[PDB]
């Protein structure tokens, strides 16, 4: 593919994206949502092979069927309403098909098995942009039609998300269908807070695509898409397996770093609305995510397993490329517990 | 009601033109008579097998410049209202960037049968 | 009255039960074409004629591209038809036994699905009384898309430009 | 009454069809220095009823491999929609009166197109599969173009009424004004009714016969009554579309007269490109709108759009 | 010779000229000796039906004046 | 979530469509177009709760008017009356109501 | 909710205008020049009051007025108005470019008597 | 220019079509913004009076609006009459 | 609401089951998904044509066009799918696994 035309789908995924998260109309936005869709299927297809095109023929199968829920969704509650405004829907049935579509667009579950077949189809790339950005538009639509979703429906999608998330992370071994388990835990953290306080969606929605980035550039430096090839990190350049344990701390919700403070403030914020089985549960099924980082953190950093003899070849030489704001976005995923009284500017 | 009336009376008179053709003449079918066209031999394989298109590319560009088409139908009402500059400016639009997707496919040679 | 609009509404379901139990390509681009040229009636009814001649051409359009690609693409040995298999038959009967389930409700009595409230009543009696005067108002407002709707002409002039660059990166290959 | 005027619609038409069929034949025969069908009646007036009985008490087969439903629809569909164009046509009044008059021929016109193509696949030879996918792809190529360039003519007469381009034409022609749309639109409606250079679907020289390789007796000749009342009807199209006809209220028959003679002229000149021209290659033919016509088109598109506002010559809505 | 094929475009011309006779005949025929009316939008339906409802014998065609109104 | 970009700049790039009371073009006046401008000039700033309490009355005529619903329920009450009362012979329609009558021009 | 108000039949009866279209389009310039006020009165108070109801009396004038026009056109053009109005019936849209003379003939007969 | 000049001669050399083709559609941008009626176009689009003229209730002081059509104050279609 | 509504919410329904019940063609599905956008057309015009809102007349094309981009989309993978496999059988797309 051409740089040319890489760049100019990349701005038109961005360009669907804002025109989602800028339009006051529906129909803007799914423009917006078809604009996206369209220029992100080359983008997971840009290294052409046979996974690669069964990840995008599944990612586009699912977003627009999604896309077609949404626009039926519409135009339910223009019929109800004759307003094409997007603020509370005034039909539950369009509101269900509404929240039933972005739930799909998000992954939350149960419509979550395409997020780990396509990330483990796609590119480190493609996987790192797919996760960040498509999680990014339909949570704007969510907050934005926050006060009519049916509480039930979105916390049950939640509550499912994170336990499906911790289970399957359990049994993976590929580092891109772990980090796709993870996303569709943290999905699911900031949905079940979502029908309380959009700012403390927004604030985990931003801690998490930090911490994702930090992880995903750290796994393009290394080259690594599998547990064992992680495992030969530590005799080519041990800094990198560090950062990437303290990162996986991180991610885990372990306290002081900053993965805790999402979690934190959302306990907080369900506990003020008189939810406590809610919080307790999804604060003790979390243990699993933190189990399967923890493994992954055992192989990479904290034990030596055997390396190759061509590891010498590989010392002789030195990493070319430079990762943009990787430091950046390791520090601001580890060190920024202390500055949480943030949120309000965040509001 | 005008229209149903025509479209039934067309239906009617070419389904009894099929039926006078199908009735009228003396039939005599055997296996021979009915077997497939071949120019006199028996076929090789069937005629349900995959039939390669070399114009798959053609055929997508045409869906979409269908749909330019579609866009571009109402102008004459358009023509009519008060504000013809930005009316002309947006016709305009349309048909730049219609040319600019043919000069695209043109020169990344897309118009090109697959060989 | 006539119920004109009704037995189209029919024809509209029966169409979509039957390219949706999907006997093989051919039969549901047969039976899309007839729902389009059915639909394009029903809206003709409610008063749109070029809304419902764009869209029987579109999807005539659509529909020839889909038997070259059926042709190449997804054809097999022996083709499947409504009767010839046994799911296939079964989903068309199923679709057309609640597409007649829902009519002889509706017709009997005022019928209210688990989802919405429906009337059995005239689509003569919820039309308007008032009329315009020489000029069309669906035509008035489709042109509108130039002098108003700048906006929804620059998106989707990109968008078809992008679609064209990426069916090209798409089977670009190697 | 109206049901007579649809008899007085239909029955004609297919007149005019055989004799078409004779009268190409002749023309064809002369301009080949042969005399054609002068034997079977009056310079050969009853060959066209010779031809039209012989092929009516023939035997028709069914192939044993095709699908018989969709192999019986597609000639019945063929005929009915070559018959259907005829109903919006003013000479100098229409049947059925449309306000929007030519997209309900460009719709059938799209229609029509699923006729051979039914009929090649329910056939199961592959002659026909060659003959339906080489119509899948001249129907795509003359599509656009004619899409794009009933848009540029309509948009100088400002609806899509064909009384208002019988009132746009009262003084001068079309075709004085917008000549090179003319001939590209008289090369499409070759490519829409697949005539010679652009008969792909049916020649004889590469294929057998092509789609309609297996259609025999009645069923092949409703192809044929369709083919050629396409043929008169694009022709008839042209003619009011680009020759306009002076129309009298008070005598209209000036009006038919003058709508006939055009037809006819325009019909002859599609059976004179038959005997002069050699037979296109399909991908030439694709090649020669999209990389030829279509440019022109967009560009004289853009001419028409802009050419009305800049004289302030834009046609009156109604 | 070329002539010989007049005969065959002579019975296409007398072909082609009957559907549109026919149609102006039977306008004319069934309104009255005048132009089928011709209504393209809701003012002219309306007043096709004010002229229907005025006549007082459901025609609109049937024409009235001022001997009707005086 | 939602940038108001369209606010801040002073363009307008959906709201002409979003409602149907807004400028339409050569004034085609919309169906419900007074009981719309009502139910918006009742709401306009005083937020959705407020909205959803205090303007019920206007958005359930705006409701009416645009799926008509009591009015057909009432149309069908009087069909099946009347259809009841045809059936028994206790009711004769008028000749206006028959076609025997000269309606106004 | 309430009870709807609807005027009686009986003060919904005026004389009608038993014209035809082609009647009312052939005098429709003089027509419009001639009884503009009490037309535009009620047209003023149609889209005032946005209510039937309360412009009947309007209504009543303009049919009294519309009434006056037409008995003065009869007093006086009966024929050249007769054959205006016929050339103008003839016309499946009723053209005005088609009856140029007889309309030339009318204003000047009304040009003169009135 | 000797560039251009040769580029202008090979291209109607070899296509003649898409020379065309450009020229028309660059005349088509470019003289609507010249031409001084398109000005003309725009007022004879607004002088169409599609629906009704709804009169103003007079307040006493409205110099510039006709108490009658007929009157001298109003738009004028003069300018169309001879055009 | 009329029955005509009812019709065409119920078509939607059908054509929503369809794409969600694969049988073996990939393009089957993508004809049940064009059948979605279908019902949806209808719907849209039918509900404004009644309500007179004649601006929203424009939104029934827009529909219609990015109608067509999914489907250009979907045709162009299903033809990088035939390439792969020789099929369009939906059963070869397993090499991903949850
Ligand atoms: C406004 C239109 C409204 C339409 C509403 C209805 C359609 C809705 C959309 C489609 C969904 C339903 C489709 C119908 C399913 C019927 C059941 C079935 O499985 O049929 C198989 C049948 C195919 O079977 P086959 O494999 O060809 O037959 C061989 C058998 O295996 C073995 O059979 P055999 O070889 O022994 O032959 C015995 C028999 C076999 O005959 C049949 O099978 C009759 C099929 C017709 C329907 C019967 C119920 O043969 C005949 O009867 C000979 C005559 C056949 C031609 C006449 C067909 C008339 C159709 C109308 O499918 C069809 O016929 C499909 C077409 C149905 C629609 C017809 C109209 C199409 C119009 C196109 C243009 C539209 C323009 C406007 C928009
Ligand atoms: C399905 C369409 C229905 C509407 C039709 C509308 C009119 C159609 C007009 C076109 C006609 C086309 C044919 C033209 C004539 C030439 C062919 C011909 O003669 O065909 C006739 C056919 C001819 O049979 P054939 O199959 O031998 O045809 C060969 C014909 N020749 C020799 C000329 C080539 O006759 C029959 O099939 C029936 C003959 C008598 C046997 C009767 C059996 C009983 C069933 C029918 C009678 C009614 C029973 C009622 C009670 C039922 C319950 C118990
Ligand atoms: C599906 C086919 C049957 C239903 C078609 C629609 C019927 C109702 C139309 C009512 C509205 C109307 O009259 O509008 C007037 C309009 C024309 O008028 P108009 O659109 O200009 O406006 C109405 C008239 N004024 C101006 C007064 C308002 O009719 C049309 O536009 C024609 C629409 C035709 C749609 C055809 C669909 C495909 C049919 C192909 C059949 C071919 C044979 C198939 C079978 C072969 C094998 C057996
Ligand atoms: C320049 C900014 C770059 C960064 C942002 C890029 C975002 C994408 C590019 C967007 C550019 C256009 C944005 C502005 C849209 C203007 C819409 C409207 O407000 O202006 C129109 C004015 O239009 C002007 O004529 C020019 C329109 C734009 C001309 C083409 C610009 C194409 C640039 C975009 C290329 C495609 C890329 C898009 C995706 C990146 C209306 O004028 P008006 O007359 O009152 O309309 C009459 C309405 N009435 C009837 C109610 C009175
Ligand atoms: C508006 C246009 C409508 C269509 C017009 C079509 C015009 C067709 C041409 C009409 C001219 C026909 C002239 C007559 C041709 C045949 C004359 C003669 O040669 O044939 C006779 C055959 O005549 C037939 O028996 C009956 C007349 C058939 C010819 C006239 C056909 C009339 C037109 C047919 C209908 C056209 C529309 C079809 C639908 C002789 O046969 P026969 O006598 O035995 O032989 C024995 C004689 N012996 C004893 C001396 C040896
Ligand atoms: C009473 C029945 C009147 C005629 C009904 C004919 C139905 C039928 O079974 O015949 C199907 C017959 C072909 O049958 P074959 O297999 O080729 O062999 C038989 C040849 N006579 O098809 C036809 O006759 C055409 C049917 C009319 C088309 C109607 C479609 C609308
Ligand atoms: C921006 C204003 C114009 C707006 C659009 C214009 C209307 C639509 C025209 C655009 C449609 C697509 C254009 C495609 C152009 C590139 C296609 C191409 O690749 O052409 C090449 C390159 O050939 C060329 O020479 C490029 C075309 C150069 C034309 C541009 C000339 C600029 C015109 C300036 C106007 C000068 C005025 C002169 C007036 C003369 C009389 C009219 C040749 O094609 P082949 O691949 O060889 O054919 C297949 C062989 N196997």
């Amino acid at each position: 593919m051409n740089p040319i035309i890489y760049t100019t789908l990349i701005m038109t995924v961005m360009s669907g994206t804002m025109l989602v998260m800028i339009s006051s109309h529906w129909l803007l936005i799914w423009i917006g949502f078809e604009m996206n869709l369209l220029a992100m299927i080359p983008v997971l297809m840009k290294n052409f092979n046979p996974r690669a095109t069964e990840a995008a023929t599944k990612y586009f199968l699912t977003q627009a069927t999604a896309s077609m829920m949404l626009m039926m969704a519409i135009i339910i509650n223009l019929l109800y309403s004759g307003q094409w405004t997007i603020t509370k829907m005034f039909n539950p049935v369009a509101m269900t098909m509404m929240t039933m579509a972005l739930a799909m667009k998000l992954g939350l579950s149960p419509f979550h098995f395409w997020v780990p077949e396509v990330t483990q189809g796609i590119s480190l790339q493609a996987g790192l942009l797919l996760l960040t950005w498509q999680k990014l538009a339909p949570l704007s639509v969510l907050c934005q039609i926050s006060q009519s979703i049916n509480p039930n429906l979105m916390l049950t999608m939640a509550m499912l998300s994170i336990l499906i998330g911790g289970w399957g992370g359990l049994n993976q071994t590929q580092l891109r269908k772990i980090m796709a388990y993870s996303s569709i835990a943290h999905m699911g953290w900031m949905t079940a807070v979502l029908p309380y306080n959009t700012t403390m969606t927004i604030l985990n929605l931003l801690i998490y695509i930090t911490m994702t980035l930090a992880m995903f550039m750290l796994l393009i430096h290394s080259s690594a898409t599998t547990t064992l090839s992680l495992s030969h990190t530590w005799n080519k350049m041990p800094v990198i397996t560090s950062l990437m344990m303290v990162t996986l701390l991180s991610m885990g919700g372990l306290p002081p770093l900053s993965g805790f403070m999402p979690k934190w403030m959302i306990i907080q914020e369900m506990t003020k609305n008189e939810s406590i089985i809610m919080p307790t549960l999804m604060a003790m099924t979390a243990l699993l995510n933190l189990y399967f980082y923890m493994r992954l953190a055992y192989s990479s950093s904290l034990t030596m397993f055997p390396s190759t003899n061509n590891m010498k070849m590989k010392w002789q030489f030195e990493h070319t490329k430079q990762m943009k704001l990787l430091p950046t976005m390791i520090v601001l995923s580890t060190l920024v517990l202390p500055m949480t009284p943030a949120l309000s500017s965040l509001n | 009601m005008n229209i149903m009336l025509t479209l039934l009376t067309n239906v009617t008179l070419a389904s009894l033109l099929v039926l006078i053709a199908f009735w009228l003449p003396q039939l005599n079918a055997y296996s021979e008579k009915t077997s497939p066209y071949e120019c006199g031999f028996d076929p090789m394989g069937s005629a349900r097998l995959p039939f390669s298109m070399k114009f798959f590319l053609v055929a997508i560009t045409f869906l979409l410049f269908d749909l330019e088409i579609a866009l571009l139908l109402p102008l004459p009402w358009a023509s009519q209202t008060n504000n013809l500059k930005t009316m002309l400016t947006m016709a305009l639009f349309l048909l730049i960037l219609l040319a600019a997707s043919l000069a695209y496919e043109w020169t990344q040679k897309g118009l090109e049968w697959a060989e | 009255t006539m119920y004109i609009a009704f037995i189209l509404s029919t024809i509209f379901v029966i169409g979509f039960v039957g390219f949706s139990s999907k006997p093989s390509p051919i039969y549901g681009g047969l039976g899309l074409i007839v729902s389009g040229g059915v639909g394009c009636g029903i809206v003709l009814n409610f008063g749109g004629s070029f809304l419902g001649l764009m869209v029987f051409l579109i999807y005539l359009g659509g529909m020839l591209v889909v038997f070259g690609y059926t042709t190449a693409m997804a054809t097999e040995m022996y083709p499947e038809v409504w009767v010839s298999n046994k799911t296939v038959f079964g989903a068309f009967v199923s679709g057309l036994m609640m597409e007649f389930c829902m009519v002889y409700y509706a017709l009997k009595e005022e019928e209210v699905e688990i989802i919405f409230k429906f009337n059995g009543l005239g689509d003569w009696v919820i039309y308007d009384t008032g009329d315009s005067g020489f000029f069309s108002e669906e035509a008035m407002g489709i042109a509108a898309l130039y002098s108003y709707g700048t906006w929804l002409v620059i998106v989707t002039g990109w968008s078809l430009l992008i679609g064209v660059v990426v069916i090209m990166e798409i089977t670009r290959g190697n | 009454m109206f049901m007579i005027n649809i008899l007085s619609l239909i029955i004609p038409i297919l007149l005019a069809v055989a004799f078409l069929t004779l009268v190409e034949r002749k023309v064809l025969g002369y301009m080949q220095l042969r005399k054609g069908p002068n034997v079977v009646g009056p310079y050969g007036l009853l060959q066209p009823i010779a031809d039209a009985l012989k092929l009516f008490t023939k035997e028709p087969l069914r192939p044993a491999t095709s699908s018989i439903s969709m192999f019986i629809i597609a000639p019945i569909l063929a005929l009915s929609l070559a018959l259907t164009m005829w109903v919006p046509l003013p000479m100098p009044y229409p049947l059925i009166n449309m306000n929007l008059g030519v997209l309900f021929m460009l719709a059938m016109s799209s229609l029509a197109v699923y006729s051979i193509l039914w009929s090649g696949w329910a056939s199961n030879s592959k002659y026909a599969l060659i003959g339906a996918l080489r119509a899948v792809a001249q129907t795509i190529s003359y599509e656009v173009t004619l899409a794009i360039i009933l848009l540029s003519v309509l948009l100088m007469n400002g609806s899509y009424t064909l009384s208002t381009l019988i009132t746009t034409q009262e003084h001068i022609w079309m075709i004085f004004t917008s000549w090179p749309l003319a001939m590209m639109w008289f090369i499409s409606t070759l490519a829409e009714t697949n005539r010679a250079p652009f008969d792909l679907t049916e020649g004889e020289s590469e294929l057998v016969s092509g789609f309609n390789v297996e259609y025999a007796a009645g069923p092949f000749a409703m192809f044929f009554m369709a083919e050629y009342a396409n043929i008169i009807m694009m022709n008839a199209f042209t003619a009011i579309l680009f020759l306009g006809a002076s129309h009298d209220p008070h005598t209209p028959e000036l009006y038919t007269i003058n709508f006939v003679l055009k037809t006819l002229a325009l019909t002859i000149t599609f059976l004179w490109i038959r005997a002069s021209y050699p037979r296109f290659r399909y991908d030439q033919l694709m090649h020669l709108l999209w990389k030829s016509f279509l440019p022109l088109t967009l560009a004289l598109c853009m001419w028409h759009i802009s050419l009305p506002i800049m004289t302030a010559s834009i046609p009156p809505q109604s | 010779m070329w002539f010989e094929i007049l005969p065959g475009i002579a019975v296409m011309a007398a072909c082609l000229f009957i559907p549109g006779m026919a149609t102006a005949h039977i306008h004319k025929f069934t309104n009255g000796g005048k132009e089928k009316r011709v209504a393209h939008f809701s003012y002219q339906w309306n007043l096709m039906e004010r002229d229907r409802c005025i006549s007082g014998v459901n025609r609109y065609h049937v024409t009235k004046g001022l001997e009707n109104i005086d | 979530p939602f940038f108001d970009v369209q606010k801040r700049l002073g363009l307008d790039l959906d709201r002409w469509m979003t409602i149907q009371s807004a400028e339409q073009p050569h004034k085609i006046p919309g169906r419900c177009h007074a009981f719309e401008k009502e139910w918006i000039e009742c709401a306009h700033g005083i937020g959705g709760i407020r909205a959803e309490k205090e303007c019920k009355i206007e958005f359930d005529d705006f409701v009416e008017c645009l799926l008509r619903q009591k009015t057909m329920k009432r149309l069908s009450a009087i069909k099946r009356q009347r259809d009841k009362l045809i059936k028994e012979g206790k009711y004769t329609p008028p000749p206006h109501h028959l076609g025997k009558e000269d309606p106004r021009p | 909710p309430g009870i709807v108000e609807l005027p009686t039949l009986e003060d919904l009866k005026v004389q009608e205008v038993k014209v035809s279209s082609s009647v009312l389009k052939a005098a429709a310039h003089h027509y419009g020049a001639q009884c503009d006020k009490p037309n535009k009165e009620f047209m003023l108070c149609r889209w005032e009051e946005k209510d039937p109801r309360r412009c009947l009396e309007e209504g009543k004038l303009v049919n009294q007025c519309a009434l006056d026009f037409f008995r003065q056109i009869k007093r006086h053009c009966a024929e050249p108005f007769t054959e205006y109005w016929t050339c103008i019936d003839y016309s499946g849209l009723q053209l005005f470019r088609h009856c140029r003379k007889q309309q030339a003939k009318f204003d000047e007969c009304v040009l003169d008597k009135l | 220019a000797g560039r251009i000049a040769s580029f202008l001669k090979n291209a109607w050399a070899k296509e003649p079509v898409l020379v065309a083709s450009f020229a028309i559609g660059g005349l088509a941008i470019i003289l609507p913004s010249l031409s001084p009626y398109t000005n003309y176009a725009i007022r004879i689009n607004r002088a169409t009076p599609y629906n009704y003229p709804v009169p103003l209730r007079d307040d006493g002081n409205m110099p510039d609006v006709p108490s009658h059509p007929q009157d001298p104050q109003g738009p004028s279609l003069e300018w169309l009459k001879n055009l | 609401m009329p029955l005509v509504y009812m019709n065409i919410i119920m078509a939607f329904a059908i054509a929503l089951a369809g794409l969600l019940m694969y049988r073996s063609h990939l393009m089957s599905s993508l004809l049940c998904l064009e059948g979605m956008m279908l019902s949806l057309f209808i719907m849209s015009t039918l509900i404004i044509l009644n309500t007179h809102f004649t601006l929203a007349n424009m939104m029934p094309i827009i529909l219609l066009v990015f109608a067509a981009c999914e489907a250009a989309l979907g045709l162009s993978l299903l033809v990088m799918v035939s390439n792969t496999y020789g099929t369009d059988y939906v059963q070869n797309l397993n090499l991903l696994q949850c």
